[PDB]
C-alpha cells in the first residue's frame, strides 16, 4: 500500500531526524503562520494605513 | 414550430418568468412567431384524455414535435420509478424519454431541468436530476450522448428561474431562421446570454474594482459590491442578468441581493449549508474562498490590496442614493 | 361513473381528479397531487436563511409570497426589528405579486374554460370566446400581457420576479431610490388604468369598492355599458347565465392567515402580535361564525397523503416522510398533498377553504382596527348566494382594486430617507412562524432553528388547505367538497371539474412543495 | 523505533500546541497553496499579460 510506504519513509533514520527537527521548531512555524493569519486578518487595516500614508504624500 | 412544454419537478417559475416576456411578449411569441404551443400545464386548454392525446401523438410521432421544453427536474424517485412525479398516467420521466426522443430540439428551461437545481439538493428526496446534467456532471437523465433530431444536445436555459429573454430570444431565433446563430457553451447554455457574467453590467462593479464592500442590507446597499460580505457569485456566474435586466427593471445585484449563481449548474451553491447563505466564505477572515472566474487568489488579493489603496472617495460613499 | 381526469392542468402543477358521477353530478371527489419535490426535507440542516432561497422555489407564481412568509418566519424566530419601510416594501411586493397573479390566473388559467363547448348555447358564448379564448382572446391577450407589470414593481424592489430572496430577517436587502418609487407608482397606475380599470372593471377602482352587497354588484353590472361590458361585468353575467354560481360551493368554512402588516404595528415581529398588526385581516369563518386565527390550531394529517404518520401534527412538530405511492395507494393514500386541518371549537379539526374568498370573509369580521381591511361585501354575498365558482372568482377579482389601492398608498408611505433593514442577531436557536396570504390564500411557514441550522421547516400552502385530501375522519378537503355537487355535462371534457379546481386558483407545486 | 519517536514528540505539550495552532490556520495555508496552484496554472496567462505590457512600452 502507498500509505504503508509513507510510514516506511517515516522509519528512515534521516527522514525521522528531519521530521523531529521540524517538530522541534514547530512553535516557530506555528507563530509565523499565526503572524501571517494576523497580517491577513488586519490586511484591511494595513491597506487603510498605506492609503492614509499615500494620501499624506498626495497633500 | 410545434412546442410542447412539460413540467417535472418544477415550481413553474420558469413558466411565470417566461410569461413576463417582453419583446416578444408571451402571447405574441405563441401566436405571431409561428410557434404552435401544443400544450403547457399552466396554459394548455386541454385536460385529461384530450391532453394525453396531444402528448401521445407527440411521443409516438403521430404529430411533429419541434421543440420540447422541459421545466422542473426529471424526478426518478422512488427507486428509479419516477412515481413521485406522475403525469398524465405515466411517470414524468417516461414522458421525458419519449418526448425528448421525439423532439427536433429539446430545451431544458431552469436549473431544475438543466442540472437538477434546488430539488436535487441533498438529500434529493425526489431523485431529481436534470435532462442532460446532474449539477455540473454531464449526462443527467438523458445521458451525455443524447441529441435531439436536429442534432443538438439539450439546450440548457438555466436560471432559477430563467429570465424570459433567455428562452424567448432563443425561440425567436429558431422561428426567424437564426437557429444557426445559436452557439452553446460547455453547459449547453446559449452563449449569446452566458458568455457574460452576472457581474457584467452590475451597477456595483466599480465598487468591486476598488474592493469596496457593501456592509449591510437595506440602505447599506446604497454603496459597495456584495461580493465580499454577502457571497455575491456575480463574478463566478455566467449570465446576462445585468446586461438584460430582470422584468426590464433590475437584477438581484443591482437591487442589493447577492447573485446566488443560479445560472451555474452547482446552484444552489454549497447546498445552502449553514454559513453559506448571503455570506462570503473567507479564509483567515479576509481572503474569499472563491475568487472571480479566471483569477487566482494570489493575483486577486494583490490587485485587491492595490485597488483598496487606489480607491477613490466616491467608491467609499453611497451612490444609489434616494 | 368513476372518472379519472389526468392531467387537470392550469393548476400550476400536477393534479389528477377522480370523481364519482351519478346522474351527471359529482357525488364524491378525490384530488391527487401527483408531484413531490420535498423542499421541507431539503431544508432540514440547511442554513437558517436557506428558506429565503428555497421557499420561493416552491412556486413560480407565488414564490414572492413564500419569500414574504419565510422572511417573517425568520423575523419572528430571531426576534428581529422590521423598519417600517421594510414592512412597506414587503407589503408592496406581496401585493404586487398577487396583483400579477389575479389577471394572469384569471385569463391564462381560468377564463379560457369559459370558452368550453358546454356553453355554446349561451347567448354570451360568442363574446366569451372572443374575449377569453387562449392566446387570441381579446381580453386574454392584454390581461396576460399586463399581468407582468405588478411584478415589474416587485423587481424594482427585489431585483427580479420570480426568484428574488430580498426579504431578509430585519427587513429587505434593497434600498429603493426615488426613481424606484416613482417608477413603481407609474407602473402600478398604468397597470391599474390599462387592465384593472379599463379592461377588468370598466370603471374606477373606487367605484368597484363602493359595492358593499351582492345587489350592489348586480347594480354595478347594470349601471352603465362600460361596467356591463367590462371583463368583470361580462364574467358575472356569464357566470349567472351558464350556472357558475350554482356549484363549487365547497366547505363554506374559510381560513385567512392575513398579510400586509401595518408597519408601526409589526416593527418587532412576534407570533402573538401578528394578528393585530395585519391589514388584510386574518380570520377563520366556520359554521357561520368568526374566529381569530391561531397557528397553534393548525394540524396536518397525512392519513390519505403519501407520507408516514399516524396523527395530525402541528407543523412545529411536522414531518415530511414520503411513502412510496404504490404502498400508499395500497393504504388508501392518494395525494402528495398533506391535509391541513384547523381546530375550530365545537367543530374539531375541520378543513378550511383558503383564498381570496376566505380573506374577504375575514375582512367582513367585526371589530376591524383602523388599519385593517373592513369589507362587508362578501359577508353579504355569502349570505345572499353563498359560495360558488363565481363567488370565489369574484372574491379573487375584488382583491384587485383593493390591493391596488393599498399598494399605491404604501408606495406613498415609503420614507425613502429611513431604514430598510435592521441587521438582526442570527440566533443559533429560534422558533419562527411566518404567514401571509399568497394570491391563493393562507401560506404559512413554521421553522425551528437549532444549532444555527434548520431543525424543522414545515410549509403549509393555501392549495394544501384547499386541495389536501381527506383527513383521518374521511372529511373531504375544501376542493374535494367543492367538486362534489358539480354537474358533469361531458365526461370526455369534464370542464366543471376544472372550473371548481381552478376557481380556487389551485397551485399544485405549492400544494406539495 | 524512530516513527515511535515522532509519535512521542507529538505527545509533547509544546509540540502539540504548535501543531494545533498550525491546524488552526491550515485554511490559510490551504488557500495560499491553492492561490499558488492558481498562479502556476495561470502562469502562461500572466506571462502573456507581461508580454502585452512590455509590447506596449516597446511601441
Ligand atoms: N398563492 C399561492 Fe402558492 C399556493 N397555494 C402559496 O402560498
Ligand atoms: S424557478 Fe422553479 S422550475 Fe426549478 S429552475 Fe427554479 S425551482
Ligand atoms: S460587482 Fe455586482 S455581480 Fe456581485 S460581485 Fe459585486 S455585486
Ligand atoms: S442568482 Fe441567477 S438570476 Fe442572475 S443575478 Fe445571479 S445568475
Ligand atoms: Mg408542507
Ligand atoms: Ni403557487
Amino acid at each position: 500500500s502507498p500509505v504503508d510506504g509513507i510510514r516506511r519513509r517515516l522509519d528512515d533514520p534521516q527522514v525521522a531526524e528531519a521530521l523531529n527537527s521540524l517538530l522541534d521548531h514547530a512553535d516557530l512555524l506555528a507563530v509565523l503562520v499565526k503572524g501571517l493569519d494576523g497580517f491577513v486578518r488586519r490586511g484591511d487595516d494595513i491597506a487603510n494605513n498605506l492609503t492614509s500614508a499615500i494620501g499624506e504624500l498626495k497633500a | 414550430a410545434s412546442v410542447l412544454w412539460f413540467q417535472g419537478g418544477a415550481c413553474s417559475g420558469n413558466t411565470m418568468s417566461f410569461l413576463n416576456a417582453d419583446e416578444p411578449n408571451v402571447v405574441d411569441l405563441i401566436v405571431d412567431f409561428g410557434l404552435d404551443l401544443l400544450w403547457h400545464p399552466s396554459l394548455g386548454l386541454e385536460l385529461g384524455n384530450n391532453a394525453q392525446k396531444v402528448f401521445w401523438d407527440c411521443a409516438k410521432g403521430e404529430r411533429p414535435l419541434d421543440i420540447f421544453v422541459f421545466e422542473g427536474t426529471v424526478i426518478e424517485a422512488p427507486n428509479g420509478t419516477g412515481q413521485m412525479d406522475m403525469f398524465a398516467g405515466r411517470p414524468m420521466k417516461d414522458w421525458v424519454t419519449d418526448l425528448a426522443g421525439a423532439a427536433q430540439i429539446v430545451v431544458a428551461i431552469g436549473d431544475c431541468a438543466c442540472f437538477g437545481g434546488i430539488p436535487a439538493m441533498e438529500p434529493n428526496p425526489s431523485g431529481s436530476t436534470g435532462l442532460q446534467f446532474h449539477k455540473r456532471e454531464k449526462g443527467g437523465f438523458l445521458g451525455p450522448d443524447f441529441r435531439s433530431k436536429m442534432g443538438l444536445p439539450v439546450i440548457n436555459v438555466p436560471g432559477c428561474p430563467a429570465h424570459p429573454d433567455w428562452i424567448t430570444q432563443i425561440l425567436v431565433a429558431l422561428a426567424t431562421g437564426r437557429a444557426g446563430d445559436i452557439t452553446l457553451d460547455d453547459l449547453h447554455r446559449p452563449e449569446t446570454f452566458f458568455k457574460t457574467f452576472t457581474q457584467t453590467g452590475c451597477t456595483r462593479v466599480q465598487f468591486f474594482e476598488y474592493k469596496q464592500s457593501t456592509l449591510s442590507f437595506g440602505e447599506g446597499t446604497r454603496t459597495g459590491c456584495l461580493f465580499y460580505e454577502f457571497g455575491c457569485r456575480g463574478p463566478m456566474t455566467h449570465s446576462p442578468c445585468n446586461r438584460i435586466l430582470w422584468n426590464r427593471q433590475s437584477s438581484k445585484t443591482r437591487a442589493g441581493m447577492p447573485c446566488l449563481g443560479c445560472t451555474e449548474p452547482e446552484f444552489p451553491h454549497f447546498d445552502l449549508a449553514p454559513g453559506t447563505v448571503f455570506k462570503t466564505q473567507k479564509v483567515s477572515g479576509m481572503i474569499p474562498k472563491e475568487v472571480p472566474e479566471g483569477t487566482d487568489h494570489l493575483t486577486y488579493m494583490g490587485l485587491a490590496a492595490a485597488a483598496r489603496i487606489a480607491a477613490p472617495q466616491w467608491s467609499k460613499e453611497d451612490m444609489f442614493v434616494v | 361513473l368513476d372518472l379519472f381526469v389526468s392531467p387537470l392542468g392550469r393548476v400550476e402543477g400536477d393534479l389528477d381528479v377522480r370523481v364519482t358521477i351519478n346522474d351527471g353530478v359529482v357525488t364524491s371527489a378525490w384530488t391527487e397531487a401527483a408531484m413531490f419535490r420535498g423542499f421541507e426535507i431539503i431544508l432540514r440542516g440547511k442554513d437558517p436563511q436557506a428558506g429565503l432561497i428555497v421557499c420561493p422555489r416552491i412556486c413560480g407564481i407565488c414564490g414572492g409570497s413564500h419569500l414574504y412568509k419565510s422572511a417573517y418566519a425568520l423575523d419572528t424566530a430571531w426576534r428581529t426589528h422590521m423598519p417600517p419601510n421594510a414592512t412597506l416594501i414587503r407589503n408592496i411586493c406581496q401585493a404586487c405579486e398577487t396583483l400579477q397573479s389575479i389577471p394572469r390566473y384569471f385569463y391564462a388559467l381560468f377564463a379560457i374554460d369559459l370558452t368550453n363547448k358546454n356553453y355554446a348555447k349561451s347567448k354570451l358564448y360568442d363574446e366569451a370566446v372572443r374575449r377569453f379564448a387562449p392566446y387570441v382572446g381579446t381580453s386574454y391577450q392584454p390581461g396576460v400581457v399586463l399581468s407582468a407589470k405588478p411584478v415589474e414593481v416587485y423587481a424594482i424592489f427585489g431585483g427580479q420576479w420570480p426568484x428574488s430572496s430580498f426579504m431578509v430577517p430585519g427587513g429587505v436587502m434593497s434600498a429603493p431610490t426615488l426613481s424606484d418609487v416613482t417608477r413603481a407608482i407609474a407602473i402600478l397606475e398604468h397597470w391599474n388604468d390599462n387592465w384593472l380599470e379599463k379592461q377588468w372593471l370598466g370603471c374606477s377602482v373606487d367605484r368597484w369598492l363602493e359595492n358593499k352587497t351582492w345587489n350592489d354588484v348586480l347594480a354595478w353590472v347594470d349601471e352603465n355599458e362600460s361596467q356591463y361590458n367590462s371583463d368583470c361585468g361580462f364574467f358575472i353575467r356569464y357566470c349567472l347565465d351558464v350556472g357558475l354560481d350554482k356549484y363549487g360551493q365547497g366547505v363554506g368554512n374559510y381560513l385567512a392567515t392575513g398579510t400586509y402588516f401595518e408597519p408601526s404595528l409589526y416593527e418587532n415581529p412576534t407570533i402573538e402580535g401578528r394578528n393585530a398588526a395585519l391589514i388584510g385581516r386574518s380570520g377563520v369563518f366556520a359554521d357561520g361564525r368568526y374566529f381569530e386565527f391561531d397557528q397553534a390550531n393548525v394540524t396536518e394529517d397525512v392519513t390519505h397523503s403519501f407520507y408516514e404518520g399516524n396523527r395530525p401534527l402541528h407543523p412545529f412538530e411536522g414531518e415530511t416522510i414520503p411513502v412510496n405511492p404504490e404502498d400508499g395507494r395500497r393504504q388508501g393514500k392518494y395525494s402528495w398533498a398533506k391535509s391541513p386541518r384547523y381546530a375550530v371549537p365545537g367543530l374539531g379539526n375541520v378543513p378550511l377553504e383558503t383564498g381570496p374568498l376566505a380573506r374577504r370573509m375575514a375582512a367582513s369580521a367585526p371589530d376591524a382596527e383602523t388599519h385593517q381591511d373592513d369589507d362587508p361585501l362578501f359577508a353579504d354575498i355569502y349570505n345572499a348566494i353563498g359560495p360558488s365558482v363565481m363567488v370565489r372568482q369574484l372574491a379573487r377579482m375584488h382583491e384587485g382594486p383593493k390591493y391596488y389601492k393599498w399598494v399605491r398608498q404604501w408606495l406613498d408611505d415609503l420614507e425613502l430617507k429611513e431604514s430598510f433593514y435592521t441587521k438582526p442577531v442570527e440566533y443559533a436557536e429560534g422558533k419562527g412562524f411566518g404567514s401571509t396570504e399568497a394570491a391563493r390564500g393562507a401560506l404559512s411557514d413554521w421553522i425551528v432553528i437549532e444549532d444555527s441550522k434548520i431543525k424543522n421547516y414545515q410549509v403549509v400552502t393555501p392549495t394544501a388547505w384547499n386541495i389536501g385530501p381527506r383527513d383521518a375522519s374521511e372529511v373531504l378537503g375544501p376542493i374535494e367538497q367543492a367538486l362534489v355537487g358539480s354537474p358533469i355535462v361531458d365526461a370526455e371534457d369534464p370542464v366543471e371539474l376544472g372550473h371548481v379546481a381552478r376557481s380556487f386558483d389551485s397551485c399544485l407545486v405549492c400544494t406539495v412543495h
